[PDB]
């Protein structure tokens, strides 16, 4: 009341007090500058075919209009007007002014990440060797090109990941994407499936355009089974456009002037229908895999999901881990959350051991008819 | 005098266009015939309603 | 007595909210702008306050901007305002409106509430505690720091009330409802599945807290169509896109997802893992007690002639659902208004029973 009425009086006193400046002072924040931008130029952009000899004498296809032979203006450099270069050309006299970056196909612009999702390395504990190897590949050359040069090696420019579903692949990728420091570029595997023939090829072209422009970047591939796994050939002509997309992914990855400062991470759920051209190292070098957390892994993942929740700390966690022999971290998360939900049945602020036992026999033994991994452990 | 008003035919032409929907500040949005769209003005005589 | 001073100062703040030369500056902005404001299309943005646009024919221009409106409302694939004489960026255009949104978003209070559901009482509290109590009462979860359960699968034999449960959640709500039947993910063009999926969840994540209800999704695998490209090797990619869109990257957000099936054993279990979907709920054919509630409520608004017994109808079919009950309770009325009557006799139910069941 007193805070409310006094804050209303003070804030509206400042408001109605500046109202004197509002009704007394009589956009223009740029108006004179914008009218000095009226002697500027419309500057239509184009595409260059070739140059001529002894003179500039440049040749240009605009985009649709025609093709013209032009000359350069005086405020240009006679060097960086090379072929296949989107340059801004005068509308009246048809003269080249500024070279620019090329066409990027803007539906490919929206897969750079532009943010950082907050996932810390602490969330994948119990997978120490995998974290170690993937750290060794991804983090270390971008932050320390010291051991890799003074000993004279090349780090493995590609790492694939696999395992059963829900094992931490996506989560490890996001953990890298927190501490990446590079131009991390997401690619869903279904992004390369378009209506028209050979269009996903051009998407891969533009991906590696962006990759070669910006040095020291990361590209993440995700569920590469849609991108293409096998070249089953019959008298039907079936899955073929996907196959050409996969081949164009092969060649512009690694071979005949290799890739540069780019690292590719792939992640699949079923690494078994893959053409062994991808299985050739030099493209996909380290086969890092995620098995199930055996015994102590689930203790540690209980420590992960349990460290910031309202429980009774007098209980143990090892007995909880001993009842989950073939289980993923997702099922662990469901156990923790569902034990909380059983605590919401009553009105308590701390869990009990019986709540977690209800959670175990609620998740595992009940929904074990679905359970997602009796037919992916065999990697069908 | 109506026949001597023939300097009216000799002036210019006029377009036919399709309205998507209007907006604030006494304007509309018109997609003329083959081309794109244009935020244009009304005359004095027509209702925005 | 705080009402007087609080109201006076709050109305002063509201009138100073409307109190935000100046008309000369408006006229100067109108002088900079042309009157035939032409519409363009961005392709890229260059940081030096002039960028590339794209006209409706394909011509493209490096044009400056009349920078008073927020240019950072604009991305690739946006609609701008341009001039005829200098082609310069006049400013931002508000977004085009909205066939996918208007089709896929249920706007209205969409039917009856929990007073119509027939005796479940346990499934109801589960979907309640998974959607209603989280969203409408987001205070318990702060106390324990436990994230709400994400996905809910409704399943069971046909006629049990999945559609009713979805409609009842959509009744008592505070969030934007998004309904897509799962059979609309099979297109006769190649590469149209992921476009639908990304647009659907783009709508969901951009608009509001929401409930995306996706019904009869099991028919996406067990129904091949001649009006299609290469079937299973596109359907699988569509399911994979739905998978990655559902539990992929970049901080998923405030989007609830409820799906409903008839059969569940023909599903790819990669959707059915937790982390995506946490609650799986069975809908069985109930009992011979909550049937009394179903016949009662579906006869609660009619001039029932009291010479009938509902226990004559409960015993009739051993595995009848609420579908059969609605069918009989409406077909008896159709027999009633066939002969210009109001009240419904026993032989009406007999003919309705012999019409619904055994034909
Ligand atoms: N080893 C783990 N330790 C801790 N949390 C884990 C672990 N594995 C999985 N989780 C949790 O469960 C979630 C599911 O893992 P994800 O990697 O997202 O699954 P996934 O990689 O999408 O598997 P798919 O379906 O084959 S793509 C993670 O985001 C974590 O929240
Ligand atoms: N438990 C119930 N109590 C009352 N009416 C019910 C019940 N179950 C179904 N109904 C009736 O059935 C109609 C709703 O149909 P649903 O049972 O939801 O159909 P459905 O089998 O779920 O269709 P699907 O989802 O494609 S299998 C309502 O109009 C009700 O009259």
């Amino acid at each position: 009341q007193v805070e409310d009425d006094i804050q209303q009086l003070l804030k509206k006193i400042n408001e109605l007090t500046g109202i004197k400046e509002s009704d007394t002072g009589l956009l223009a924040a740029d108006k004179q500058t914008l009218q000095s931008e009226q002697p500027l130029q419309v500057a239509r952009c184009t595409k260059i075919i070739n140059a001529d000899s002894e003179d500039p004498k440049y040749i240009i296809n605009v985009k649709q209009f025609a093709k013209f032979v032009v000359d350069l203006s005086d405020q240009v450099a006679p060097t960086d007007i090379e072929e296949g270069m989107r340059v801004g050309v005068d509308r009246n006299k048809y003269q080249i002014h500024i070279p620019l970056p090329p066409k990027i196909d803007p539906t490919v612009t929206m897969m750079q990440v532009e943010e950082k999702p907050d996932v810390t390395y602490s969330d994948v504990g119990g997978c120490k060797e995998q974290i170690e190897k993937l750290r060794e590949v991804v983090e270390t050359p971008l932050l320390h090109p010291e051991r890799f040069v003074n000993l004279g090696i090349e780090p493995p420019k590609g790492v694939l990941l696999f395992g059963p579903p829900g094992t931490g692949k996506t989560l490890c990728a996001r953990a890298v994407a927190n501490r990446t420091d590079a131009c991390f570029i997401r690619v869903i595997g279904s992004e390369l499936v378009q209506k028209y023939v050979g269009e996903g090829a051009r998407m891969v072209r533009e991906l590696f355009e962006m990759a070669r422009t910006k040095k020291a970047c990361l590209i993440f591939f995700d569920e590469i089974d849609a991108i293409g796994g096998a070249r089953f050939d019959d008298g039907a002509g079936g899955d073929n456009e996907v196959q050409r997309t996969m081949l164009e992914l092969i060649n512009q990855l690694d071979g005949f002037d290799p890739r540069g400062n780019i690292k590719v991470l792939m992640a699949t759920n079923r690494p078994d229908t893959l053409d062994p051209a991808l299985m050739r190292p030099g493209r996909l070098d380290r086969k890092i895999e995620f098995s199930l957390p055996d015994l102590e892994g689930r203790t540690h993942i209980f420590k992960i999901h349990a460290r910031s929740m309202s429980v009774e700390r007098d209980i143990r966690f090892e007995l909880l881990a001993r009842l989950c022999p073939n289980s993923t971290g997702a099922e662990i998360r469901s156990v923790c959350t569902e034990a909380g939900m059983f605590a919401i049945r009553a009105r308590r602020k701390i869990a009990t051991e019986k709540d977690f036992l209800e959670a175990v026999n609620k998740v595992i033994k009940s929904y074990a008819k679905f359970s997602a991994t009796p037919r992916y452990m065999t990697y069908n | 005098l109506l026949r001597e008003e023939l300097q009216l035919l000799q002036e210019q032409g006029s377009y036919v266009g399709e309205v998507v929907r209007a907006m604030d500040k006494k304007k509309v949005l018109v997609k003329v015939h083959p081309e794109g769209k244009f935020v244009v003005d009304v005359d004095k005589n027509i209702d925005i309603n | 007595l705080e009402r007087i001073k609080d109201y006076l100062l709050m109305e002063e703040e509201f009138i100073r909210n409307q109190e935000q030369k100046q008309e000369e500056e408006r006229s100067k902005v109108d002088d900079l702008r042309g009157t035939p404001m032409s519409v363009g299309t961005l392709e890229e943005i260059i940081d030096d306050n002039h960028a590339i646009v794209s006209t409706s024919v394909g011509s493209e221009h490096y044009v400056s901007i009349l920078s008073f409106v927020d240019k950072d409302l604009l991305e690739p694939g946006c609609s701008v305002l341009l001039n005829h004489k200098v082609h310069a960026v006049i400013g931002v255009l508000m977004d085009d409106t909205d066939p996918l949104v208007t089709v896929m978003k249920v706007e209205k209070a969409p039917q009856e509430t929990y007073a119509d559901i027939g005796g479940l009482d346990n499934q109801i509290q589960e979907i309640k505690e998974s959607v209603e109590l989280p969203l409408t009462h987001p205070e318990y979860y702060e106390e324990m720091g436990i994230k709400p359960p994400k996905g809910v699968i409704l399943y069971g034999p046909p006629g049990t009330g999945k559609t009713l449960l979805a409609k009842a959640v959509a009744n008592q709500t505070s969030a934007t409802f998004l309904r897509v039947v799962g059979s609309e993910l099979i297109q006769k063009y190649l590469g149209d599945g992921p476009k639908l999926v990304r647009e659907l969840f783009r709508v969901a994540e951009e608009h509001a807290p929401s409930i995306v209800f996706i019904d009869e999704i099991d028919a996406i695998g067990t129904k091949r169509y001649d009006s299609n490209s290469g079937g299973e090797r596109e359907i699988q990619r569509t399911m994979l896109e739905l998978l990655n869109q559902l539990d992929g990257f970049d901080s998923r957000g405030d989007v609830k997802v409820i799906m409903a099936t008839n059969r569940i054993e023909t599903l790819d279990p990669a959707l059915i893992r937790p982390g995506r979907i946490d609650r799986k709920i069975e809908f069985p054919l109930p009992d011979e007690k909550t049937k009394k509630r179903i016949f009662q409520i579906h006869t609660s608004r009619m001039t029932l002639a009291d010479d009938v017994t509902l226990d004559d109808l409960i015993m009739a079919k051993d595995d009848l659902s609420g579908a059969d009950i609605k069918a009989i309770c409406t077909e008896a009325g159709l027999m009633a208004l066939r002969e210009r009557r109001m009240k419904v006799t026993n032989e009406d139910f007999k003919k309705s029973k012999e019409n619904v069941l055994y034909k």
